[PDB]
């Protein structure tokens, strides 16, 4: 679905919009020897701040040619690191040193 | 009967790390890179015993 | 269609043979995100002139 300028542009304050964003990590690439197509796509509104703030991984699939693929995502060691219940019953991440 | 192991053979210990995909000619091989030198062999054939 | 190594091998030798050769300069690449497929391709009879 789609958002039109004339209602980003003429719509009460307080509408909640819903903006649809492509992650174009994984668009195929065409053949070699395809003759082009005519038309170019086109992207009129823009976020201003960044979306994807909930994004803990990304493109979970391997390249042929580079070693990781452009832009993909390892999840935060946080993810991972289960600590310990301190004495207090309060969680824990791991100690990163000795002591 | 245990075959001995001949004499040009260089020993590896598996691991996932050691296989990849890789385009090679038009296609997606199963590519083992090879740690004494670190070569490329998406062939199952041809590869350093 | 294909040629056995048993009949090039055991067939009279007035036989004319009916080889096919592909001409793989067009053949598509695959995405560079697609997982390999498993077996080789393997030509075992060759022509010994252009």
């Amino acid at each position: 679905q789609h958002v039109d300028a004339e209602s980003i542009m003429t719509a009460p304050k307080g509408k909640l919009f819903h903006l649809q964003f492509m992650d174009g990590l994984l668009r195929p690439e065409p053949s070699a020897f395809d003759p082009p197509a005519s038309g170019e796509d086109m992207r009129l509104i823009y976020p201003l701040q960044p979306i994807s703030v909930a994004r803990s991984m990304r493109a979970i699939v391997n390249h042929n040619e580079v070693d990781r693929p452009r832009g993909a995502v390892a999840p935060s060691s946080y993810e991972m690191d289960t600590g310990t219940l301190s004495r207090n019953g309060d969680l824990l991440y791991s100690p990163v040193a000795n002591g | 009967f245990v075959p001995d192991v001949p004499e040009g053979y260089v020993a590896v210990q598996y691991a996932h790390r050691l296989f990849s995909s890789s385009l090679a000619n038009k296609r997606n091989r199963v590519t083992y890179t090879h740690p004494p030198t670190g070569m490329a062999y998406p062939s199952p054939t041809g590869r350093p015993h």
